[PDB]
This record gives C-alpha cells, structure tokens and sequence, in this order.
C-alpha cells in the first residue's frame, strides 16, 4: 500500500458487542492483533459527538 | 369581552331561555317571557359547526405503520426513527394545543360579537322611541304589547306608527 504514516502494510481494526452469558472465541495461525484490555460497560442511550475548538 | 357585551355590560346570561344562544326578554303587561333570535342563533350554529368540522374533517392519515424495529449495528438508524417520530409528535403538540387556544379566544370573541350586533340591531330601530335603561334592556315611551315585541323580533318595527306618543312622554322626562 502507499506510505502511510511511513508503512506499506495495514491493520484492520474489528469490534463487537459481547452480552452477558455469551463467550466470545479466537482462533488464528497468524496475523492476529489480539485483545488486551475489553470495556464492560452498561449502555446509555440518544446522544452525539461534537467536534469543536470551544 | 373582547367587544364588551358578554361579561360587560351584559353582567350574565338567562338560564330560562333554551329556544337558542341569542333571544329576548319582554315586559308588556300581557307578560313576560323568553325568546330567541333564531336567525343569529342558527348563523352561529352554522359557523362554530363549520370551524370545528373544519379542524376534524381535515386530518387526513394514510395508513402508517409507526414502529420500527432495529438490531445492535443499527443504533443510527434507530435513533434517526426515534428523531422523526420525536420530531412530529413535538410538532403535532405545540400547534394542535396552540390552535385549541386561540381558536377557543376567537369563539368566545365570536358569540360577543353577535350578542352586540343584536343589541345594535334594536338600539337602531327604537332611536328616540325609547331610552337605554339597565344593560341590555331597553324602555319604552309607548306601550308596546305583543304584536310589537315580535315586531322587534323579526325586525320589522314601524316607527312612525308610535312616534308622537313617544314624542309626548319622553319631554317632561
């Protein structure tokens, strides 16, 4: 790829949502940035982002 | 109110007249009595009818289908459905108590309105003929029994006819 930040190659970040109860698997022979650190957290609802200097 | 005759001069209403909105109210020594005014009355009816039809009769609503269902991955769009449904109802509210109000402040002005104009409408038939005696009330220098009080009604009255007996009892007064 061209030089991004100074690097051909990429890494495509990936999430999800792991509701209680449910067990969330990884598997790989290579390529893998694996997780560290996870966010449990409760929701929150109807709000937005703001992007100002103020 | 507005034009004040109801709750103006006019201090109440007559809980025995039940012929319509608008009537009178005679004193001739064969009795007394209530009436209504059934032109002004049946005009009136006509109109407030025609205003609350026409604030019913005009919403029209095709047929909808207002819930959405969304997943996890589809937060934007749920909250964009949120911001429509949020966003008609807010409007829906503020015009629909809005329009309740001022429509109900016109109403009112209304039957003021036509209660005044009916005053009027005697008052100009009986210039010197009579005096303003009270509040919506008139006497008179002749005696006017029956025939004459449903004169006045139907606003047929014939001036001339009873002017000079006015014309005697009105100058020592």
């Amino acid at each position: 790829r061209p030089k991004v930040r100074d690097r051909e190659g990429r890494i495509n970040y990936y999430w999800t949502l792991l509701e209680p109860g449910d067990t969330i698997i990884f598997e790989a022979n290579g390529n893998l940035i694996a997780p560290r650190y996870a966010f449990a957290l409760s929701r929150g609802f109807g709000s937005g982002i703001i992007n100002s200097n103020a | 109110g507005l034009f004040g005759a109801i709750a103006g001069f006019i201090e109440g209403g007559w809980t025995g007249m039940v012929d319509g909105w608008y009537g009178y109210h005679h004193q001739n020594e064969q009795g007394s009595g209530y009436a209504a005014d059934q032109k002004s009355t049946q005009n009136a009816i006509n109109g407030i009818t025609n205003k609350v039809n026409s604030v019913i009769e005009k919403m029209n609503t095709q047929f909808t289908a207002v819930g959405k269902e969304f997943n996890k991955l589809e937060r934007r769009m749920e909250n964009l459905n949120k911001k429509v449904d949020d966003g008609f109802i807010d409007i829906w509210t503020y015009n629909a108590e809005l329009l309740v109000l001022l429509e109900n402040e016109r109403t009112l002005d209304f039957h003021d309105s036509n209660v005044k104009n009916l005053y009027e409408k005697v008052k100009s038939q009986l210039k010197n003929n009579a005096k303003e005696i009270g509040n919506g009330c008139f006497e008179f220098y002749h005696k006017c029994n029956d025939e004459c009080m449903e004169s006045v009604k139907n606003g047929t009255y014939d001036y001339p006819k009873y002017s000079e007996e006015s014309k005697l009892n009105r100058e020592k007064i």
